[PDB]
């Protein structure tokens, strides 16, 4: 069948910039192509069909083109809500295959993580568990590292980290770090420290409670 | 209006079979081609096959030929997809769409697992009495110990919008853990009531937990 080969895999550009996502069909597809944007947790949205026709209700900044085996999405004057995935889809013949996608992140000025830490809820302590949590909200770039120093000593056991996706207005990220201990162990240590090291300052952000 | 409504989320032992339904409201199925798209968690879009409901003929991708079967009945105007001999490899979100200018269905979640349903336990995250007499405060909610997906967290019954971040769930011994934060100004807390509300449909469980200061 005709295999869609999409590029580039991951992309970073800033607001105001012009970008181009290219899709190369193994075989000729005579303009039977369509582009989508899938935002995290939502259904893929169609942008343009039949290679060049832009869908109604879709911004003029999204221009589509191509001929033969080469086709490419063009985003002139990028905007903050343009982050997401873009899939080029073929439907010349069966099976109608999808390209591998493009993770488009939005280049923005750097920003430091504003952090906060929370001791375990009174309620949880009785279940036989203790979860110390720390939220490092709103930073950019995504690279960031937090270390849990229990009584002044590093612990890396039972820590769960999760991150959100780029905000719609500001393009930043947030992360939640969770060190889960047994009620017993939590009770036999005092200071609990969520220390984070970003790229915006050389001296690490520290937030801790003594209990 | 005109839109496709897909069925609800599923929880199945492996080896089991499912039959998902996709409804067309305000338009007639028989006049279009309908296709289904699969999407493994964190992965991309796979086309399953298309169907023309009129003549009842469907075209699949060889990878799904012996796993999926698209069937369309114009009478109730509902299109279906049946999955056979489920395996972990089939746990994903399924989409329903028409080959034209119309938005696809919201998709259906099919979680294949031996793990039985388990309601979460939400613990409220109140700070340890530190200088909270500064512009904005950050409250938290930690939802954990539930299966399957998805849970829903909102703040003060959906009224608190700006400042909330619900981070994605993650497995542990086949149990998820998720958590949400909200940044309300120092003034509103606690001069007003901020509460974390979470609904886990799979177990007909909803839980409200009032974020309140820690004592002594």
């Amino acid at each position: 069948q005709i295999v869609m080969t999409q590029t580039p895999a991951s992309l970073s550009a800033s607001v105001g910039e012009t970008v181009t996502i290219t899709c190369r069909a193994s075989g000729n597809i005579y303009n039977y192509l369509a582009w989508y944007q899938q935002k995290q947790g939502k259904s893929p949205q169609l942008l343009v069909y039949n290679a060049k026709t832009l869908v109604d209700g879709v911004p003029l900044r999204f221009s589509g083109s191509g001929s033969g085996t080469q086709y490419s999405l063009k985003i002139n004057s990028l905007q903050p809500e343009d982050f997401g995935n873009y899939y080029c889809h073929h439907f010349w013949n069966t099976p109608y295959t999808f390209g591998g996608g493009t993770k488009l992140e939005i280049k923005r000025a750097d920003a430091a993580p504003t952090v906060s830490i929370f001791p375990p809820s009174s309620e949880q302590l009785t279940s036989g568990g203790a979860s110390v949590v720390c939220f490092l909200n709103n930073f950019y770039p995504k690279d960031i590292n937090v270390k849990w120093k229990i009584d002044g000593s590093e612990r890396q056991n039972g820590v769960l980290n999760s991150w959100t996706d780029q905000d719609s207005k500001d393009s930043t990220y947030s992360m939640s770090s969770t060190l889960t201990l047994t009620k017993d162990e939590y009770e036999r240590h005092n200071s609990y420290t969520c220390e984070a090291t970003h790229k915006t300052s050389t001296s690490p952000i520290v937030k801790s409670f003594n209990r | 209006e005109v839109q496709l409504q897909q069925s609800g989320a599923e929880l199945v032992k492996p080896g089991a079979s499912v039959r998902l339904s996709c409804s067309a409201s305000g338009f007639n199925i028989k006049d279009t081609y309908m296709f289904w798209v699969k999407q493994r968690p964190e992965q991309g879009l796979d086309w399953i096959g298309r169907i023309n409901p009129a003549n009842g003929i469907s075209k699949y991708d060889p990878r799904f030929q012996g796993k999926a079967t698209l069937t369309a009945d114009t009478s109730s105007n509902t299109a279906y997809l049946q999955l056979d001999n489920l395996t972990s490899e089939d746990t994903a979100v399924y989409y329903c769409a028409i080959e034209k200018d119309l938005p696809w269905g919201q998709g259906t979640l099919v979680t294949v697992s031996v793990a039985k349903t388990t309601p979460p336990s939400v613990y409220p995250l109140a700070p340890g009495s530190a200088a909270q007499t500064n512009s904005m405060v950050t409250l938290g909610c930690l939802v954990k110990g539930y299966f399957p997906e998805p849970v829903t967290v909102t703040w003060n019954s959906g009224s608190l919008s700006s400042g909330v971040h619900t981070f994605p769930a993650v497995l542990q011994s086949d149990l998820y853990t998720l958590s949400s934060s909200v940044t309300v100004p120092s003034s509103t807390w606690p001069s007003e009531t901020v509460t974390c509300n979470v609904a886990h449909p799979a177990s007909s469980t909803k839980v409200d937990k009032k974020i309140v200061p820690r004592d002594c």
